[PDB]
């Protein structure tokens, strides 16, 4: 099962009477719910996303400079102008230059000098943003029976059910097929102002980079780059990527400040890299709180025959699950369907079953079936799947 | 080098790398272009005055200067 | 004169007997030497340069990444290898990935994962260096009579003479034409270890940038970029522009860290921008110390007739030079050649000449001539070029 | 998707964007390619194992998996 493989796997084992269970589901983790007389379900937060979020401002990583003009006046001849100063598509610098007879001035002294350049952006050199809205986010919670039954014929996950919630629609009932019904009441807890969360992307170039990053809107708005709203004619703060040279008598050179990709990516080291799946923009981190209702969950294959004790084989012998439980898979040569006779005993006590089953009524189906998961006390145990045995030593405490 | 008399009285010399360290005659005057970073014509350009130096004066801190012709401007691209 | 136009202009006015003068000539400045019974000379440090300096190491501003391979082993199956680890043209990362049954491992636990990528450099994305050698530097010192005589016929500077020195050859005698001879003994003082001075250039791209920068070798060698010596097969420290992604079961993505041009140019803000004139690499700042010998300097046009007092016109009337001296140009309608009758008087003293001439024997040549420069006492003066007068008020003290 | 049996026993599937969410038959086995960031073939490539999943097992944390065929490797370019 997908859940058995995760580092962040939590267990919730209800009592004979428990019908409501409160859970925090984090992105990238899972929870295995076990309830007596009920099957085990794997519940997990699959995604927190918004489709088509509002675009923020866009930034310029590399300025395209052009049509540089320099105007100069002589000492006491007033100031030098260029119309480009009261224009938005430009960057300008007023300075003074040393003037004299050998550069057409009747006076030796400082004279006015102005240089202007036309600032735009290079093709594919923008950093774009999208901001979230709590009113528009969607969060997907998945439920699947913990049986380890996969349809490796059409590569389909059997019994997997998806519940989609919004801030308004935050209640659901999922029908787990022949296992009955599970109710979920999930409240999203962002902890972070979604309206203050930005997803940042960079226009694709030849180099291979992460998809996007999840940044705080505070920070994103403080980037020292020219910016604009998609549709705007010119870039605001275009002067951030320009450097003016020392003025000569009537000439003053205008230089570029380089490609800021490296600068930005240095800042983004240690920032969580986020995913985009078409129109779906994903929050890299978050969690949700559910009240899981198990009352309508029924045990599958109760009236099935018990599997013949001698028809078992080890498909996968007892191994540590990585969560202080033992996992295994059996192959049953006999006639299907049927209930597996599984138990475990601690050395010295043949008559006492010590197996606290995570898969409560293991059955061999005419399709899948055969996976058993159990919690065993520390020490030397023997695991029995009918007459089929295997010794297991259980490590003390937890290595977590 | 091409010379054009832009209707607003003004005159503009558009030079290239080949035009470096050469004399160009504009109207009754002549201009000398000494600009070292010149290239082919493009968007990456620089435009500034080509100073009229009074007869028998040493030009100083200028890489484009004229004699006997006023209001001359220099433009060049930095491509190639 | 070029010298009259400079912010950093110094005066050296020798006495009747002085024949040797000690001077510090800085790049970008000039010195006007005045000696009694001798003409005035403009001496200046024109350049400190080295032709074809030894190349330093080259750095990579933008890495070209390719042929990414990922190798993985299962828990307890030992380590994952790729030959690319003991190779120089690559960057590698050893990590551990979560493994289990659903990713071909019989055990659940961390398994070895290695990712390797081929690191090279993008076309035109290198920063190159050249270092200086005191044994190979050349320094050019210019001498020109301070007369303001220019051949605006063939656009040639009349009387300008260039002396080239090296650490060995540091003595010279320049023949100033009809003005005699000036001897120079110049010792270069770098103050900075030339062998610890680097000139940095960046490979030309579409953006317009400064030519080069003069940096300290200490700093240049500490740049956090991959580097190599021209000719080397691979880049050293190629790992400086690579970022490995979170390992998945058997896959681990390798990303680029962007174009470092912006990063480098941010560091170079406030660094002196240096010039390169073909094979000539120029030190942006420096100075030299000369012992200037004036003994063999003779006064030109001593036996010339005195210009007719009434044949003068103001070409350029008295104006402040910007160095507490008054400059002017006259047009002489009479017959050439001749010596100009120039003097100045302070109001109340018609009989006393107060003009301390910076151009000691002004003459009207059959070509050029007519420029006068003088130091006048503070207050109301009258300047006379023959019968041609002009009032001049002289500012008190100095505004320097 | 092209399949080649590199002489060192090994097998290599070279896939593109068109090959995403498809089944490819290799030898007696079959492999499923789920890799989303695929493009045209080039230098900007990624090569890794296409895991053999034991019959009737759910693949986990893999975007390329095989059944009934061992030692399969996936390579794709990220251009276009």
């Amino acid at each position: 099962s997908r859940c058995t493989h995760l580092e962040n796997r939590d267990f919730v084992t209800g009592t004979q009477g428990t019908t409501r269970v409160t859970l925090v589901l984090e992105l990238g983790g899972c929870v295995t719910i076990t309830a007596e007389g009920k099957p085990s379900m794997d519940v997990w937060l699959d995604a927190i996303y918004q489709e088509n979020p509002a675009k923020t401002r866009e930034y310029c990583l590399h300025a395209k400079l052009s049509d540089t003009k320099v105007a100069a006046r002589c000492p006491t001849m007033g100031p030098a102008t260029l119309a480009e100063e009261h224009q938005g598509g430009t960057v300008c610098k007023r300075d003074q230059s040393d003037r004299g007879w050998g550069n057409h001035c009747g006076l030796f002294g400082k004279g006015s000098i102005v240089a202007c350049v036309k600032a735009a952006c290079e093709a594919k050199k923008k950093a774009t943003g999208h901001v979230y809205d709590a009113n528009k986010i969607v969060y997907t919670v998945k439920v699947e029976p913990h049986t380890g039954d996969y349809v490796a014929a059409n590569e389909t996950h059997s019994g997997r059910k998806t519940a989609s919630f919004t801030i308004s629609s935050e209640k659901t009932i999922l029908t787990m097929g022949e296992y009955g019904d599970v109710s979920l009441l999930c409240r999203v807890a962002s902890g972070v102002d979604l309206a203050q969360t930005v997803i940042l992307e960079l226009d694709k170039t030849v180099e291979h980079l992460p998809t996007a990053w999840q940044v705080h809107r505070d920070w994103f708005n403080d980037l020292a780059l020219p910016w604009k709203h998609e549709g705007a004619q010119n870039w605001n703060n275009a002067e951030r990527l320009v450097e003016f040279g020392a003025p000569h008598a009537v000439k003053m050179d205008v230089y570029n400040l380089g490609d800021q990709t490296g600068v930005l990516l240095k800042a983004l080291a240690g920032v969580p890299v986020a995913h985009i799946e078409g129109t779906k923009y994903h929050l890299k981190s978050g969690h949700v709180t559910c009240e899981v209702g198990l009352e309508k969950l029924k045990m599958k294959g109760l009236t099935y025959t018990m599997c013949d004790k001698t028809k078992f084989t080890w498909k996968r012998a007892p191994t540590d699950s990585g969560h202080d439980t033992v996992v295994m898979e059996v192959t049953f040569s006999g006639t299907k369907p049927c209930r597996i006779p599984v138990r475990a005993v601690a050395h010295g006590s043949p008559d006492v079953n010590v197996a606290m089953l995570i898969t409560p009524n293991p059955t061999i189906e005419n399709n899948g079936g055969g996976f058993i998961e159990m919690q065993l006390p520390p020490g030397d145990n023997i695991i029995y799947v009918g007459e089929l045995s295997h010794q297991w030593f259980q490590k003390g405490s937890s290595i977590g | 080098a091409t010379v054009r008399k832009e209707r607003d009285g003004s005159t503009v010399i558009r030079a290239e790398g080949k035009d470096a360290a050469t004399q160009v005659r504009v109207e009754n005057g002549t201009c000398v272009i000494l600009a070292t970073d010149m290239g082919s014509w493009c968007d990456d350009s620089l435009s500034y005055e080509c100073v009229t130096i009074d007869q028998g004066e040493e030009p100083v801190d200028v890489d484009c200067f004229c004699r006997n012709v006023d209001g001359v401007y220099l433009e060049y691209g930095r491509c190639g």
